[PDB]
């Protein structure tokens, strides 16, 4: 039964895990809005590149969970 | 040191003559100040040289935009800001129809439809100048087809034998990207591979190699299951090279037409477009498609007025509006002008000019633009679109193969101190080899359904 | 009620004869207990019968399986664990037909490769049988070729009529898949429709989405860029059945050869692979590509034996080994044998068969299979071969195209209660229309780099 | 200058993201582990189901979160 408690645990991270994601996104939401208003770009291109290096100790899938994030901040492109 | 040509062919129809010598009798900015008779020479040499095009092809053209204009293919056009007779060599060019053809397969793969591919080349040869002198105090340089590039005043003086070497110019990099597009070059599978290259060395890699990944996919599958045209164009802005290079042919009615044999498509630029101007009266007279610039102070009354004396047969892609109007005006701006030109009935081709309403000199002292204005007005250009229901056709942008330190930002993060290291263009800055394929990966996002 | 039949050809080459007789003078398990003179009269029916195939197709898929044999194609072969005469019907045949194709496209851009069709159909009516004595005290259903489902003793007695019965349900269900392979059924843009009303409508289609888009995206790019064979295969188990079938054509050495033309290629199961016996001596003197079956008391030897006398040429795609381990075992017992067959210098197509090694009888009296086990068999199979540097080269899967509740699991999740809902198999349970689709998205996955 | 403060707040909520996905992983493996060494199946189909379902609240990117944290733990299918 060390099965059940560890996914008793598993339940907890993703409960965790989705708070902090939903938190990022209206974070970036905010910064997205201050700066538009301001009369800024919508995207800033190095501050993505940012992001998406510092999931890179996840290996191969680091960027790509950074791309999702950056999505579900500042929305699909063209859109 | 020179070559020497000699002097010492049957008339048009009536109605043509009348009303090419009407266009050409209307006010006319930006024009050189060379002799009448000396241009006069020039062009006579110009009217019996073989074409850098052929009706056919023009025609051909004229079909692959009317799907764009329908919302069923997309148009990419992209080159040097200024061709220059000194970098019309085979790697120049060669780097040049590469980087087009790279960029094409990422839109098409995003855009999941066909992309024409229109190449600034083979022609770029004139600018205009809002001032004749310049800051160094010489007459402005206005192209190759005008003067040179050199800063002094010998060299600045208008040439009328400039429109003969651009043609040979032209003729001769038209041979080539003929050859080049018929070539391996062709092939998508090496063409993608090249962008591989480039998600495997690029500092912002990471970003682009999952579309990288899927595209690779997208073309082994099509592979598993059994299974290049580049046009020219440029700004016609001298009008006796563009009267020089007439030809007539039947139409796409059987009647005989005037096509402009100096390239597929033309455009008009934001300081020739006189409404009564000659540069508008010669595109009304001529078969090819043709663009005008539209920038910030357009009224969607003026643009409306363009468009039924432009495309006044109501020809799917005859006529492309190109939008500038600055990544911070073009959310405002557009949206009044798509939706007056929708409402008249007549299905024009909105392209998107991310460049030349985002340019400011650095400290520096280069003239420069930066990749997120740039990325951000194609964005919002997508945005004026999606709401209203309309098709976002193309985009016009300057680009080179070449590894150049111009456009401020992308994955090197180029900086005001690192425009020095190789600033090489003649005119406006070009997004070098890496920011033009990575704004064609962020426009295949766009597209993304 | 009965059609009737009067009964009142070249021999062939002196050495073929030799050789097929001696093949079946062989010993030969698992064989129908009716009269010699009866099984006589039969044969001589069907051995003038237009053939269910054609030699110039069994020459195509050996050139086809020979790829796959080098790592450059993928096999994919399914259907109805059991035929019925009952369910020879034109939904039934359509339903199965358009399953393969759907899971095909699928694999195909998963694999980057072209994946081969090969449908359990046309054929599949005779299985072995461990007891002569069923659960019910009846003399066992050994498939309709042989005798009636139906659980009484008439029905269950050995009736030779039904070797010309399952002639006439081969001929016809082949006749409508040629039909549907060469119908709208072929397009590869309405089988992936299909598949994404699949994925709109599952339980468990949030898994399979992305896929799905992915494949879109690459068929709607295909399309952008200016841009079906179903083969017929069963257990060769009655003998009487398979000779009568024979015929004589020139093969891939412009040679006599014997074809049989029941089928493009056949396999020799489990219990009828005595090294010795006349299924494998049968499937020696035969053009066609044949498989044989190997379960957990498989030895490296003895697969090195079979590889030796039924790929004696050496001849890429001949001989399919057909691994059914058990999800627990493969891993272990796998690697041993495909080492020391790859050490005799022939090529063989590994295939996984996921479904037969991994049985067992429910509570409620049902024998079922769980879908885990058999992702599991085809994942360790996939990980045996990762390790060796070897191609895993295929399937073989036993489906339909109905909504049946015969296997444990998948997207809907199906329990022992629900598989008394409609458990339809005339023999082992197959995966439902949903669950062969689910399959097809996870080994696509497992296929890709 | 509420903008660097928000960056600031975002760069929080990476590293606390990034732990926690790195833990789950872990996790993740070890009841893999427990249940193979036991005869049992290296993937469970309903439970990766459940874990989809539960970041569907991020909306379209929420299963592919999902599906990513389930290659994080369990790798790549027929690898
Ligand atoms: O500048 C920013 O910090 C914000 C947040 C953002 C993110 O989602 O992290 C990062 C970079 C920008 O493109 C967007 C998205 O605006
Ligand atoms: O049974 C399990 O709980 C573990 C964890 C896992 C996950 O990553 O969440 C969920 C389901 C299983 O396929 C794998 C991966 O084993
Ligand atoms: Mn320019
Ligand atoms: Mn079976």
């Amino acid at each position: 039964p060390e099965i059940d408690t560890l996914r008793e645990e598993i339940d907890r991270l993703d409960a965790e895990i989705l708070a902090l994601v939903k938190r990022r996104a209206e974070v970036s939401k905010a910064i997205g809005k201050a700066r538009m208003a301001s009369g800024g770009t919508r995207l800033v291109h190095s501050r993505e590149m940012k992001v998406i290096e510092r999931y890179s100790e996840l290996g191969p899938d680091g960027k790509d969970l950074a791309i999702l994030l950056l999505r579900l901040g500042r929305g699909r492109l063209g859109h | 040191w020179t070559v020497d040509i000699p002097i010492d062919l049957p008339p048009l129809p009536t109605d043509l003559r009348t009303r090419l010598d009407a266009a050409l009798a209307k006010p006319a900015a930006q024009q050189p100040t060379w002799p009448a008779d000396q241009a006069l020479a020039m062009r006579t040499v110009l009217e019996s040289v073989p074409p850098v095009t052929v009706p056919s092809e023009i025609v051909r053209l004229q079909e692959q935009l009317a799907q764009v204009a329908k919302g069923e293919a997309f148009l990419l056009q992209g080159g040097d800001c200024a061709e220059t007779f000194m970098d019309n060599t085979e790697p120049h060019i060669r780097g040049n129809v590469r980087a087009l053809l790279q960029m094409a397969v990422v839109l098409t793969y995003g855009a999941s439809m066909p992309v024409v591919k229109v190449a600034r080349i083979a022609g770029q040869y004139a600018k205009p100048r809002s001032a004749d002198i310049d800051a160094l105090g010489l007459r402005s340089y206005r192209g190759d087809m005008i003067n040179g590039f050199a800063p002094d005043a010998a060299a600045r003086e208008h040439d009328p034998s400039r429109l003969v070497r651009a043609y040979a110019n032209a003729s001769a990099a038209m041979n080539l990207v003929r050859a080049l597009t018929s070539s391996g070059l062709a092939s998508l599978h090496l063409v993608h591979d090249w962008n591989r290259e480039f998600v495997r060395t690029s500092p912002a890699g990471a970003r682009y190699e999952a579309l990288a990944t899927e595209i690779d996919r997208g073309l082994r599958f099509m592979s598993a299951c059994g299974v290049a045209e580049i046009y020219a164009s440029h700004e016609a802005l001298v009008l006796d090279y563009e009267r020089a290079m007439l030809r007539l042919s039947d139409g796409d009615d059987g009647e005989p037409q005037l096509f402009d044999l100096s390239a597929h498509t033309v455009w008009i630029g934001e300081r020739t477009r006189q409404i009564d101007g000659a540069h508008i009266a010669f595109a009304q007279v001529i078969a090819n498609p043709v663009g005008v610039k539209l920038g910030p102070n357009m009224t969607p009354e003026l643009a409306v007025e363009y468009v039924e004396r432009l495309d006044p047969h109501n020809k799917p892609g005859r006529l492309t509006l190109v939008s500038r109007m600055g990544n911070h005006k073009v959310r405002d701006l557009l949206p009044p002008i798509v939706e007056k030109v929708q409402a008249t009935g007549h299905q024009v081709i909105w392209q998107c000019d991310p460049m030349h309403g985002n340019t400011h000199e650095s400290s520096t002292g280069f003239k420069t633009r930066h990749f997120d204005r740039i990325v951000d007005e194609v964005q919002g250009f997508f945005e004026v679109h999606r709401a209203l229901g309309t098709h976002p056709g193309g985009i016009h942008v300057e680009i080179t193969g070449e590894n150049v330190t111009e456009c401020l930002g992308g994955a090197q993060d180029i900086s005001e101190t690192d425009l020095a290291g190789r600033y090489e263009t003649a005119c406006d800055p070009r997004l070098n080899t890496q920011q033009s394929l990575e704004l064609a990966f962020l426009v295949a996002e766009m597209l993304r359904d």
